Parts: structure tokens; sequence; C-alpha cells
RNA sequence: GAUCAAAAAGACAUACAUAAAGACCAGGC
């Protein structure tokens, strides 16, 4: 084998796509028949029903020369005849994050900025969408390392993988927020063993994403399934081939309509993996085959990425449900399944087989040079890649990827670490107290529309994450000691929010059981993204999302991250329907105002928050003509229907301007309470003062 | 059971001290002193109320320091056998809930709780609850202990409780 | 498929605790 004749090593990498699919999607009753089971086929040499006989002995001959050699000798060959060994992980954990750098380049982008079939952006940074994912087979998860970096909070992470020494190493995101991810074991959520071939762990796993997705799915699927075949290479394929079909069975589970899937695969010889690939090829607008610079040459490692999942996919999904059931069924008997899809329909497309065959046999040829230049360099020790060191070089300039050493963070305090996310802001911004709201103050709500309220149930605080455990309060005083926060809560690093602490009771009395949860008042920074500009509700917008990226609902141990619930002003009224008075453990049997929030959980209300989100000299009117708010400048005289960019609260205006109105003793805001005191602002005061200003 | 009593002690004051500022620094060094402490004899210093007198510096032959006779007001805090108290139980730990009396801790054993009180690991938060649910028992409520005994290992006491009577438990 | 560590200056690791007691004998000022 002559590997001298390879072509110089090169950071530009051209794709082959499969042509377009243009048969219709196989129905439950196409499918009926396909699924053949037959005797259990531990050989591969004789698989050339997708490559000509000669490349595949050739290719099985020169894995096997290895199989006399020591590993450690074959790997510091490998590693000198590899242009591409020096890229490595960079920053990242591992070597895999850097594959999914590479391939996310390869791809247009296509997996941290997906696109429509109209090009647009599916997912945009300033609006309230997140970049929802999923990481299956993925431990530990360097692939999701390099996603999470590269959109920082504005996406939310999934994963799968099974329990053991291969489990995700979150503590070991150095680069990346571990809070935005989610892992889930299948059946008993963070309990179970995440096995991805075992169809409870993909049953359970399935509803939990779909529901945390909006019932849409992820917008891509990422698989990196693989394990241990030492002493049997040769049958990596047939030994994997159950894996392979959980994997893409888990994207046609998961992944939204239009959204996209990437799957590990090794060979593709046998009739079993060529139908799985062509049952890809059906569900998705286009697929490929293709092996990344980041792949070592000489192994059989290759991707299928598919891009646009079709609508009516939900039968190719239940018969695949079916299959690993059958296979499930016939482990470790002398019985498996052959084939998913005939032969005659593979090859009844001649379009996807031309590719197929073709695509086998380019990757056998590479590999069988790429062994026998390894099998040279183990001979010579004297053979190096020169250029190891350039292509590297130029491989991370085109990928936007940082020539970097991986740090482990830097541990900051939380006050050098505040000052650098406020950056130079004026620290006495975070000291002011609000303004009490009494009758001599009650003129300061107006005009109506400039204001959002919300039910208030500890005193504010700030909170920084520097991620993980390490979260910290502060009472906005500067003599005051930031405090590391006792609750088991996990937050990205570089997060700096406006909380309270909030217990939320459930049930009443003895049986009463109260739990505390963070309660997010307003947003400054999440994960290193500042939103302080951005307008309140806006900022709230982007708020709610992080409280979903953070969110861990396998982990019932955990204490809850919630935003606020904000009302408009001139709704209030809407606050005290969801008054009610509740008997609480300890109150001696005196039942106590409770709010009742989303869920069936309630909390002892301090008073309400009234906060003004639009900027002077702007103001909001209602015209009665157009039956729609305007904003007003007091200056100018001009009037708009749309949003001035001047009109914004950013979050040191909506601070200062803050009013509290204290629901202390003497205070009516619910019916049942009795006596009330003269010189105190009820609902009904509140509500009158509210409904005169409104018009 | 908190008391309002009469105490002493003697301030060592280092020669550093002395100067302008000294009958301020004994009060000052007193206050540091005994605030916080705890002994067998009165239990828990909890605050100094009043120094009703400052007996008159002697030195101590040998060493630098001086010895100031100091009589004071102070708050304690001794429990008693027999001597019901509200806690909160800071630690639902399984072999017993971790009650903290004020500033001193209590420990009730699991074998000093009634038996339809049940303990409950796969509850959300871990609870002892009573085998239907009827009480919680968990992390931030408020119960009424017996105190059994008392213990004093490195100036800090701490007890043991039972809820075996009628009358205790949930508040 | 992912990953693939070298034994951290030893301080009688410290009281040099060999210094039996007990006795008689010799000498010194
Ligand atoms: P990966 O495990 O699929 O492959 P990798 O990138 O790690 O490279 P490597 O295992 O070292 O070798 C590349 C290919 O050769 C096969 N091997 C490895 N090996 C030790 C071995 C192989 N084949 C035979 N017949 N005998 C052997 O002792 C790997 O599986 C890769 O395909
Ligand atoms: C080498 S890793 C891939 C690396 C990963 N993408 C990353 O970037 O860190 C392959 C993973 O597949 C997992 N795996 C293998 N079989 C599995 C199964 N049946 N269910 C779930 N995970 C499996 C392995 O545990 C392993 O962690």
């Amino acid at each position: 084998v002559d590997w001298r004749d390879e072509p110089e090593p090169s950071a530009c990498e051209q794709v082959s796509w499969f042509p377009e699919c243009t048969t219709e999607i196989p129905d439950t009753q196409e499918m009926s028949d396909w699924m053949v089971v037959g005797k259990r086929k531990m050989i591969i040499e004789d698989e050339t029903e997708f490559c000509g006989e000669e490349l595949l002995h050739s290719v099985l001959q020169c894995k096997s020369v290895f199989d006399v050699l020591d590993g450690e000798e074959m790997r510091r060959a490998r590693t000198r005849a590899n242009p591409y060994e020096m890229i490595r992980g960079v920053f990242f954990l591992n070597r895999a994050a850097m594959k999914m750098a590479n391939m996310d380049f390869v791809f247009d982008r296509m997996f941290t900025n997906p696109r429509d079939s109209y090009g647009k952006p599916l997912v945009k940074d300033r609006e309230a969408e997140l970049l929802y994912f999923a990481d299956v087979c993925a431990g530990p998860g360097g692939f999701s390392e390099y996603v999470l970096w590269r959109k920082k909070w504005h996406a939310k992470g999934f994963g799968m993988t099974l329990k053991g020494p291969n489990d995700f190493k979150l503590e070991d995101f150095y680069s990346a927020s571990s809070e935005l991810f989610e892992p889930y074991y299948g059946e008993g959520g963070i309990d179970g063993d995440g096995d991805i071939t075992r169809p409870e762990n993909i049953s359970a796993f399935r509803n939990f994403v779909l529901d945390n997705t909006d019932r849409k799915g992820v917008h891509f699927l990422m698989a990196d399934g693989g394990f241990s075949v030492e002493g049997q290479e040769n049958l990596q394929e047939i030994l994997s081939k159950q894996l392979l079909l959980c994997q893409f069975l888990m994207a046609l589970s998961i992944v939204r309509t239009g959204g996209h899937f990437i799957c590990k695969t090794f060979d593709l010889f046998t009739p079993f993996s060529v139908g799985l690939v062509y049952l890809l090829y059906c569900c998705f607008e286009r697929v490929c085959l293709f092996k990344p610079i980041t792949s070592r040459p000489a192994n059989s490692e290759r991707y299928v990425v598919c891009k646009g999942l079709k609508v009516g996919i939900d039968d190719v999904r239940d018969y695949l449900f079916a299959v690993n059931i059958k296979l499930n069924q016939l482990r470790n008997t002398d019985s498996d399944v052959n084939l998913v899809v005939p032969l005659e329909v593979i090859k009844g497309d001649h379009e996807f087989t031309d590719y197929m065959i073709r695509s086998n046999e380019s990757h056998c040829s590479l590999q069988i040079k790429a062994l026998a230049k390894i099998h040279a360099f183990v001979q010579d020790t004297t053979l190096s890649e020169p250029r190891q060191a350039e292509i590297r070089k130029e491989c991370l300039r085109l990928w936007g990827i940082p020539d970097q050493a991986r740090v482990a963070p830097s541990s900051s305090d939380p006050k050098s670490k505040f000052f650098e996310l406020i950056q130079g802001t004026e620290i006495d911004i975070f000291s002011y107290k609000p303004t009490l709201l009494t009758s001599k103050t009650l003129e300061k709500i107006r005009p109506v529309f400039d204001y959002r309220c919300m039910v208030s149930g500890s005193e504010q605080k700030f909170l920084i994450g520097l991620g993980k455990s390490q979260i910290y309060t502060w009472d906005g005083r500067q003599s005051d000691r930031w405090i590391k926060l006792d609750l088991k809560t996990e937050l990205p690093r570089d997060t700096l929010l406006s909380v309270e602490i909030v217990h939320e009771l459930k049930g009443e009395g003895k049986a009463q059981r109260k739990i505390s949860a963070i309660h997010i008042l307003d947003v400054l920074v999440l994960n290193g993204t500042d939103v302080r500009e951005q307008h309140f509700n806006q900022r709230i917008q982007l708020a709610e999302k992080f409280v979903k990226a953070v969110s861990k609902p396998s982990r019932p141990d955990m204490n809850p991250i919630r935003v606020k619930e904000v009302y408009r002003l001139e709704e209030m009224e809407k606050i005290f329907v969801r008054l009610e008075m509740k008997i609480i453990k300890g109150s001696s049997g005196t039942p106590k105002l409770s709010y009742t929030g989303r869920d069936d959980r309630h909390f002892v209300p301090m008073g309400l928050y009234i906060v003004r989100t639009v900027n002077e000299p702007w103001t909001m009117g209602f015209s009665k003509s157009f039956k729609k708010k305007f904003f007003y400048n007091k200056k100018t005289k001009d009037s708009t229907f749309d949003l001035p960019a001047d009109s914004i609260a950013p979050f040191h205006i909506c601070y200062y301007g803050r009013l509290f109105w204290e629901w202390g003793d003497g205070i009516r805001v619910h019916d049942s309470q009795k006596p009330q005191d003269q010189d105190k602002l009820s609902k009904e005061d509140v509500l009158s003062f509210i409904q005169m200003h409104r018009a | 059971m908190f008391y309002h009593i009469s105490l002493e002690h003697e301030i060592l004051l280092h020669p550093r001290y002395f100067g302008p500022n000294l009958l301020n620094t004994v009060k000052q060094k007193l206050f540091t002193e005994v605030e916080g402490t705890c002994t067998g004899k009165y239990g828990f210093v909890i605050a100094v109320t009043t120094i009703d007198n400052i007996g008159a510096g002697v030195i101590q032959p040998g060493r630098g320091f001086v010895l100031y006779p100091v009589k004071y007001k102070a708050i304690v805090f001794r429990p008693f056998k027999g001597e019901v108290v509200d806690a909160v139980v800071t630690q639902v730990n399984k072999v017993g809930l971790f009650t903290e009396i004020g500033p001193m801790s209590c420990f009730i054993s699991r074998h000093s709780i009634p038996s339809e009180m049940e303990f409950d690991p796969n509850s959300n938060p871990p609870c002892y609850k009573t085998m239907d649910e009827d009480i919680v028992i968990q992390q931030d409520d408020e119960i009424r202990l017996k105190i059994v005994g008392t213990r004093v290992d490195k100036n800090d006491i701490f007890a043991i409780g039972s809820l075996m009577d009628d009358y205790l438990g949930l508040v």
C-alpha cells in the first residue's frame, strides 16, 4: 500500500451529501414485513453488499496487522503519523468537543444557529427563545461543552448516558456553564441507569424532553455512542448495531420538525446498518456520511449528519421502537434482527445505493492508506508529520476557536467578580431602598401604564453565580459581606440576579410542608450576557428562559429557581384573586394571608413591588380612538404606537424608581382581614386610585 | 431557660493596652471574652447587660498582665432535665432530628419518637412524617421537646430530648 | 468511541529517657 500518494493535509474539508429523498416516508403497512430475523451473524468479511470485496478484505487485513503490536507502540506511531493530532481538546475537557467545533463549522453553524427552510435563524439571542439541544451516549459531554460554551446560556441541554466511569463530568466543564445542562437517566429520572438500548430509559427521557421543549422537541440531537471492542475491532459495527438503532430511534423521538441530527457510526457494510441510514434518508430533507479531520484517519469512526426532520415520521419511529424490543428479546440467543429494510428496497434506490457504495469505498481507501502509514511509522521511528503545528493553527482560526490552554476557573471571590460584572457602574445604585407606598406617595404610580407589579415574600437581595454550588447573596449595603447561599441549587458562572428567598408551603397545618425557593425579581447578567439595558419585560423574557435553562426536574432534592409573576399595574386586581387565608404550621390555628402561585404552592406575602418600566421623558397613554396604548414624549410632545428605544427603563432606573406597598398588620387586601388601620392604604384605595388614572 | 444573673471576671491586660484608653479597653476586652462563651456552671453567656463595678487593678507578680476584677450583669441560658422548650429541627437526620434550641444544639433520638411517626426518605425534602402523613416533621418546623439529659464537651453544651409524653411534637 | 497518574526537603516522625537506684570509698574548698 503506497500511503505516500496521499493529498497534502488541509484544514479545508469537503462534504458530499446523499441526493434528496424523492420517495414518501414508509408507513406501518409498507414496513410490516421489513424486519427480518435470522441467525446471529458474527462475520464481517462477506458483508460486500455495499463495498467491493477486495477493499473490505484489504481494510480488515490492515486492521488485523496491529493485533500483534503493543498498544503504546501503536499509539506513539499514530500520534506522529496523524497530521491533525496536535488539535486535541484545546481548552475543552476532551477531543470530542473539537469534533463538534469542526462539524458545526463544516455544516454552516446549523447546530449552534439552526435555520428554517427560508434560511432565517430559528433562535434569536435578544428574544425570549432558547436553543434546546440533546446529547445522548455522550459522557463525559465534551461535545456539550463546545455547544454550551459557543451559545453561553442562550442554550439548554438535555443529556442521557450510562451511569459509571463514563458518566457526565459536569464538574469538568471549565469553559461552559454546567448549570445550563440537565442529565436524565431514563426511568426514575436522576436515579435511572441511562441505558439508551433499554426502551424505558428512552420513554421516560422522551416524555421529559418533549415537556421541557413546549412539546416541540429539541432543535438538534447529538449522539456519540460507542464502547470498548478491544480484540474484536473488526466486529465493531455488528457489536454496536443496537446502540446505532437506539440513537436513530432517539432522533425520531425528540428532534422537532425542521430539526437536525448528528450520530457517530463506525463501518456501514452490513445491510442492517445501511437500512438504518436509508430510514434516516427517508425521514430527513438531507443526509450525508462525513469523517471530520478531528476523527483519527485510521479508525472506522464517521458521522451520519441529517438536516431538516420531515413531518409524518411517527410510523418509522414506532417501527424502530418495535425492532429495539425485538433485539432485546433476542439478546443471548442464536437469532438476531439482520434486516430493518429489505435489500431490494435499498438497491431499488440507485441514487442512495451509488452514494452508499462510494462513501464506503472512499473511506476504506483512506483508512487502508492511514493504517499502512501507521505501520510504516512503527517500523521507522524517524518518520514525523512536519505540518501538525501549522494545520492546528489554521483549523483553530477557521473554526473560530481561541488558542488558549484549559484553565480551571479561576476561583474569583464574589466581591471581585461583582465589580467585574458591573463594568464600572456605581455601586451606590445597588444600595437604594424602595419608596414606601402610602397616601402621601400614591401619586408617584402615575401614569399607571408605565408600571409593573409583583408580590414579594421576603426582603430583596442580590445573587451572584460563580458556577455549580458557588452561589452567594448580598443585601445591597457596601458594609455587608457576600454570604454563601445554603441551598441545594446550581447556577452558571457570570450570573448576576436580583432575587428574594421564598418558602413555598404545601398543604396546611400539621400536614403543611414548606420549601424555600429562589424567586428572581429582575436580571442584570446571565452566564456572561449583559441584559441590564433591555426593557424590564424583555429582561424578564430572558430571565424566564434562564430559569428553565438552570432547571433540574430529575433532581427533586434541589431547591427551585423561579421568576416572579409580573402583573401590569392596571391589572393589580388579578393579584388579590390569588390571596387566600390558609392555616400555616405553627400559627396556633390562626389563618395567614397566602399568595398561591402557578403550582399548588403558596407563600406568606410581605407586600407588593411597583416597578417603573418606562424612562423619562416618555410615558404610556391609552388612545380611546385607536383602542391601543401609545408612548408620549413629555419634552418633544411626540406620540408613537411603537416602543421608542430611549423610552426603555434599564435595570438601574427600574431598581432606583421602585415602590413597595408593605402588607403588615392593619392592612386590608383580602375581605377576611379585620380591623383596618385608617392611616394605611387598603386594596380598595389603591384600586380606586388606579381606576381613576387608567382613563 | 433564660436567666439574669451577676457574674465576675478577671481581665488580664497585655501591657500594650495601657495608656489613655485604659478603663474603656477593659470593658471592650470583657465584651469580647465572655460573650459567646459557655460553661457548665452557668451555661451560654448570651450578652453582658451592665457592668456594675470595676475592681482596682493588681499587678500579677512575674508576668506583665495586670488583673482587673469585674462585676457584670449577663443573660445566660441553662437547660434542665424535664423542661419543655420550643426547638426547630435543623437537620431531619434518620437517627434523630437535630434541633437547635436557641444557641444550643439538642438531639432527639429516633427511639424517643412515637411509633406513628415513620421516617420517610423518599419524600422530596426528607422528614419523619406520621405514617399516613398528618405531621411531616421536617426542616423549619417548630416542635416541643423535653430535655432528658445534658452534657458539656469543650465548653459547649448539648442535650438529648424525648417526644414520648403527651402534647409534645409538632406545634 | 472518551481517557490514560509517581511516589512531593526524611527532620531522634525530635525531650539525646545511656544517665540503675542503692551503697561504701577516695579527694576538693
Ligand atoms: P476507535 O476506537 O474506533 O479507533 P481509534 O481512533 O481509537 O484508533 P485505534 O483504535 O488506535 O486504531 C484504529 C483502528 O484500528 C482498529 N484497531 C485498534 N486496535 C488496537 C486493533 C484494531 N484492529 C485490529 N484488527 N486489531 C487491533 O489490536 C480500531 O478499532 C480502529 O478501527
Ligand atoms: C466516548 S463517548 C462520546 C464522547 C462525548 N460525545 C463527549 O464529547 O464527551 C461514548 C459514550 O457512549 C456511551 N454509551 C455506550 N453505550 C451506551 C448505552 N447503551 N446507553 C447510553 N450510553 C452509552 C458510553 O458510555 C460513552 O460514554
